């Protein structure tokens, strides 16, 4: 309404944007470590049977 | 306040999609580590077997 | 306004702009396959769960309407062997073909077989009992027997060849159709189950969609620029700071941060309206009725309100009270009148006197002792000069109450204009627009009240008349031959300078000096205000001439209510035959004749052109100051 609680609504509203934003880049970022170990598990595997 | 709020919230945004992307474009390189470090790791168990030819 | 609706918080600000798409129509076209099946017999993820339920169960609905219709008719097409069987062992018991036909090709298919066959045949028909008809043939001979077939089976006749007995294969039918009914009655309680979640549940899943496809539709007009919509479109400036202070606690409350952008009469007619309907409509009876028939909807208005009403009833119960307040004023007008189903009302003591000692038959005249105190005086009413005193009297009210009621409006412009803090609006339009209508019509209004004043019998003066006193007040200035006040020759040249001085002004105040404060179009403000002057000054002289059917539908009413008793119940008064059954029935039916009249004529049909004249001196007698 009034300067006071448009303001108080901004920084709930940032609040959420921001955090929202931040599990979402950490989700997409665990994948990433978990995706690179089990694809150098894989390629791994099928060399050391050609190399044996 | 009114319309210096929406430019911070505009720009929010913007950086919600930005966040993302860093992620984004890390997840993409992590996958291409995973063949060049899989590489690397084939090369240090063709050794780990010429030692024990070596060694008979 | 322009707003901007980011993509995070879309749908929460378009359900919020509502209380402030083909897979909907393909939903709503399930859901009105729904409502054709008896009748024949929210968040994102909670509509797309729901949408679910509305296709599982269209679709079984579906397929098990279809697997019963088509079952029906394999039942009918049992139906109809049986009975081209059990008519036609009869027509042996009294080369052949027997079938089924429809009974619209019976005529046809016997014409064809007629004209293929050169006679040769002996064609009956049996009604069966769409409906349909057997046919037997007796093609005697051959080599035209495939070939009459193909007459039948072209226009869809079903032969029966039976080949064995009449009475073996009626038992194998039988065994099918009460096998194949009790599959009808299976399926149908299946169905009936069916739909007992479905009748007490569609008003639900049909408004549902209904404003579901209503935000599809709505979505589809803003702009989807930049990733985020552009809903521009138009909103009263009194609920600016509504939206202002709707739309940005509602983003607010829910986090999600990131906020939007909003870029950039009948107050008096509560009473007037049924004062100016009773002065029309001037009578205690009639009033009385029309105040009970109100009355009556008004203490049952919670029986009423919860009814579904017709578009004359819902007329007439949506204004409930405007007709108690005209039935109200009704019974005052015609209380101050002399007018009770068109009779007087001796109250009150008499203004007027008759002499004790005349002559039958002749002519005489009353002497005016005093004054009626309440309304108008009832030694007018079997009077021969009575209705010219009547006249005058309601032309005058007519004139006094319209000079009223156009004042009283016209000062509504002046707060208009004071509250939009316009003083060159209120220079230019207000003041030379009173002092236009009151040098004239309200120069008028006194001076009517002014003739009520003065005596003029015991002061020795000629009465003056008051027409032709504003006509020599714009023709003749100065030249007064009945002088009504001291001083009138020499202020009626005032007055009429007062007026003819702000038709320059009125005319020329507001354009000169809006185009003195630009030193904006000037061509459609001084074309504005030659019209706003024309309109205004036509509009002063032609309303209060057309606030004189206040006397004219008053006259009527009054007249048609007096010319009905007259001819009604007048002539049920007699004093012959007192206590015969012959002039009691005559009372009898002469009030119902006159009863019905009133209330089907100066009621309903005479009460509603008085409330409709009410309404258009409210619409441009009132509403155009």
């Amino acid at each position: 309404l009034t300067p006071n609680q448009v303001n108080d609504e901004l920084n709930k509203m940032q609040a959420f944007i921001r955090k929202e934003a931040e599990e979402k880049a950490k989700e997409i970022q665990l994948k990433a470590d978990q995706e690179y170990e089990i694809e150098k598990t894989n390629i791994v595997r099928n060399e050391t049977n050609n190399i044996d | 306040s009114q319309k210096n709020g929406i430019a911070t919230l505009l720009q929010a945004e913007k950086e919600a999609h930005e966040i993302v992307s860093k992620a984004r474009k890390y997840r993409q390189d992590k996958l291409k580590q995973a063949k060049t470090d899989a590489a690397k790791e084939i090369d240090s168990y063709k050794i780990q077997k010429d030692k024990e030819l070596k060694e008979f | 306004v322009q707003l901007y609706i980011p993509l995070e918080v879309i749908r929460e600000v378009t359900f919020l702009l509502g209380k402030m798409l083909r897979r909907f129509d393909e939903v709503e076209r399930m859901v009105g396959f729904l409502n054709e099946v008896v009748e024949k017999h929210l968040s994102l993820e909670n509509v797309n769960d729901m949408v679910k339920e509305i296709t599982d169960c269209e679709s079984r609905a579906r397929q098990l309407d279809e697997s019963l219709d088509s079952l029906r008719s394999k039942l009918n097409d049992l139906l109809e062997q049986r009975q081209v069987i059990f008519e036609c062992s009869k027509f042996i018991e009294v080369y052949m073909i027997t079938g089924s036909i429809r009974r619209t090709k019976v005529d046809i298919l016997n014409r064809i077989l007629w004209r293929l066959l050169r006679g040769n045949l002996i064609f009956q028909n049996f009604p069966i009992e769409v409906e349909k008809d057997c046919f037997i043939i007796f093609t005697h001979g051959e080599t035209l027997l495939k070939k009459v077939k193909r007459v039948i089976d072209s226009l869809n006749g079903k032969i029966v060849s039976l080949n064995t007995r009449s009475s073996e294969l009626v038992d194998t039918l039988n065994r099918q159709i009460d096998d194949l009914q009790r599959i009808l009655d299976t399926t149908e309680q299946t169905l009936h189950t069916e739909l007992l979640v479905i009748h007490d549940q569609l008003p639900v899943w049909s408004a549902m969609t209904k404003r579901e496809k209503y935000v599809y539709t709505t979505l589809n007009k803003f702009q989807q620029e930049s990733q985020g919509l552009i809903a521009e479109g138009w909103v009263p400036s009194t609920e600016l700071i509504h939206l202002q202070d709707s739309l940005k606690d509602y983003i607010e409350t829910l986090g999600s941060e990131y906020s939007t952008v909003f870029n950039v009469a009948g107050l008096a007619t509560v009473v007037t309206f049924p004062f100016m309907f009773a002065i029309m409509f001037g009578d205690m009876g009639h009033g009385f009725i029309l105040f009970l028939m109100a009355l009556f909807l008004v203490l049952n208005e919670r029986k009423f309100g919860a009814m579904h009403r017709d578009e004359i009833f819902d007329m007439a119960f949506t204004g409930r009270y405007v007709l108690l307040l005209m039935g109200a004023f009704s019974v005052y007008t015609g209380l101050l009148y002399n007018d009770i189903f068109s009779k007087s009302m001796t109250i009150f003591k008499s203004g007027w006197q008759w002499p004790s000692t005349f002559r039958k038959g002749e002519s005489i005249e009353a002497k005016k002792t005093g004054v009626y105190p309440f309304g108008l005086d009832f030694a007018w009413h079997g009077t021969d000069n009575g209705l010219l005193f009547s006249n005058s009297y309601k032309m005058k009210l007519s004139i006094l109450m319209g000079y009223a009621h156009m004042t009283y409006s016209f000062m509504f412009s002046y707060i208009n204009y004071r509250a939009k803090n316009s003083k060159v609006d209120i220079i230019g339009n207000f003041i030379p627009g009173l002092v236009f209508m009151q040098s004239i019509f309200g120069y008028l209004s006194w001076a009517i009240v002014y003739k009520w004043s003065k005596d003029w019998i015991k002061d020795d003066k000629p009465a003056p008349g008051l027409l032709n006193m504003l006509i020599n007040m714009f023709l003749a200035p100065g030249t007064i031959d009945d002088q009504l006040y001291s001083g009138q020759a020499k202020l009626q040249v005032v007055l009429l300078l007062a007026a003819l001085v702000c038709v320059p002004w009125l005319l020329l105040y507001k354009p000169l000096t809006l185009r003195r404060l630009n030193k904006f179009n000037f061509g459609d403000v001084m074309i504005h205000q030659v019209i706003h002057t024309i309109e205004f000054c036509l509009n002063c002289i032609s309303h209060t001439a057309s606030y004189l059917r206040l006397w004219a539908l008053s006259l009527a009413h009054a007249q048609l209510s007096s010319v009905l008793w007259d001819m009604t119940i007048s002539n049920a008064f007699s004093s012959k035959n007192s206590g015969s059954p012959l002039a009691v029935m005559k009372v009898v039916f002469l009030f119902a004749m006159w009863f019905v009249l009133t209330v089907c004529i100066l009621v309903f049909m005479e009460g509603t052109s008085a409330m409709l004249h009410a309404l258009r001196l409210h619409w441009v007698e009132a509403m155009s100051k």
